[PDB]
């Protein structure tokens, strides 16, 4: 069972560095390529550089070059990509990957750094609470920032039914999604629905309760 | 850098068509080509290597073909699952390089959106602001409109819409509509409406609620 997690995201000021780890699980990164590739919101994918961790070789796009640096400590069996002088072209998702030479085979979750000035805010949850035989209910998930905010419902056992939306930026600099859920009408008087709010930069974990 | 151009940078199918994506290099790439997938949230998947040989667990209506500059990535017959991005990458020599990526959408049969409107929970309420939400739920096609209104006028300017990716089982998309207004102003009115116009409804469908009732 291969596996690469990833950690190191959030949010960093202009001009400050960023820092990823790529911890790999279920075979030795000495004995592959790993290769960071990162995607700004909405746009596409774009090749950082890679990594031989058997004696440390690295090329960079020429893009990254002076501000870049792969690593990798075989000990802990995990790769690093540090880059410095950050800018707000370097808001994206980073992703590491497993190289076989023939293609990328493993991937990891993808991180999201924010390059912002501005400061982290954990948002405020709110119920959409239900008004034929389907009716619908949900979570507004509200004034928050940076991205991004995860929402699941009853722990992410329920995903039947589940819509939850991109966020939309308000009048304030700050962010705003909703997860909705529809549902058969009598459930809702024989079952409870929870959503799980995420928000990593803040630290915010909230379950809330939705009822009619 | 080889530069990678993939051609179109969208197109829509309906399921059991034949979808074709092509992909130039700006020089001679030797085969060294790949074809990756990326559905919405998750990292790419890889469907295609060395640029005609069938990555494993990919299903066979994928193939590859191609030599030189030139590669072509096709797809005998669409599946709603996949709707994604596809994006061509060459390893022939550094940097690597990936095409801009060409977006599929699946077409089907049109599917009224099912509507439904939450008012502002008293938690909010608690606060300077009252946020009412519209959702229209599993519709085609993607077009729709929505427009509010409180107490029975029609608003402009205070509210936000956003909509999900094309839903991989039914092809459908959602979308969800937020009106936000103060919560002085809100307690002074009385009913709220989103009214919604969509080419799967024959005339405008109201779904509204009378604050306190």
């Amino acid at each position: 069972e291969v596996q690469l997690v990833e950690s190191g995201g959030g949010l960093v000021q202009p001009g400050g560095s960023l820092r990823l780890s790529c911890a790999a699980s279920g075979f030795n990164i000495k004995e592959y390529y790993m290769h960071w590739v990162r995607q700004a919101p909405g746009k596409g994918l774009e090749w950082v550089g890679l990594i031989d961790p058997e004696q440390g070789n690295t090329i960079y796009d020429p893009k990254f070059q002076d501000r870049a640096t792969i690593s990798a400590d075989n000990s802990k069996n995990t790769a690093y990509l540090q880059m410095n002088s950050l800018r707000a072209e370097d808001t994206a998702v980073y992703y590491c990957a497993r190289d076989t030479a023939a293609y990328f085979d493993y991937w990891g979750q993808g991180t999201l750094v924010t390059v912002s000035s501005a400061s982290t805010k954990g948002p405020s949850v709110f119920p959409l609470a239900p008004s034929g035989g389907t009716a619908a209910l949900g979570c507004l998930v509200k004034d928050y920032f940076p991205e991004p905010v995860t929402v699941s419902w009853n722990s992410g056992a329920l995903t039947s039914g589940v819509h939850t939306f991109p966020a939309v930026l308000q009048s304030s600099g700050l962010y705003s999604l909703s997860s909705v859920v529809t549902v058969p009408s009598s459930s809702l008087g024989t079952q409870t629905y929870i959503c799980n709010v995420n928000h990593k930069p803040s630290n915010t974990k909230v379950d809330k309760k939705v009822e009619p | 850098d080889i530069q990678m151009t993939q051609s179109p940078s969208s197109l829509s199918a309906s399921v059991g068509d034949r979808v074709t994506i092509t992909c130039r290099a700006s020089r001679d790439i030797k085969s060294y080509l790949n074809w990756y997938q990326q559905k919405p949230g998750k990292a790419p998947k890889v469907l295609i290597y060395y640029a005609t040989s069938l990555a494993e667990g990919v299903p066979s209506r994928f193939s590859g073909s191609g030599s030189g500059t030139d590669y072509t990535l096709t797809i005998s017959s669409l599946q709603p699952e996949d709707f994604a991005t596809y994006y061509c990458l060459q390893h022939g020599e550094s940097p690597w390089t990936f095409g801009q990526g060409t977006k599929v959408e699946i077409k089907r049969t049109v599917a009224a959106p099912s509507v439904f409107i939450f008012p502002p929970s008293d938690e909010q309420l608690k606060s300077g602001t009252a946020s009412v939400v519209c959702l229209l739920n599993n519709f085609y096609p993607r077009e729709a409109k929505v427009q509010w209104k409180v107490d029975n006028a029609l608003q402009s300017g205070n509210s936000q819409e956003s909509v999900t990716e094309q839903d991989s089982k039914d092809s459908t998309y959602s979308l969800s509509s937020t009106l936000t207004l103060s919560k002085a102003d809100y307690e002074k009115h009385k009913v709220y409406a989103c009214e919604v116009t969509h080419q799967g409804l024959s005339s405008p469908v109201t779904k509204s609620f009378n604050r306190g009732e």
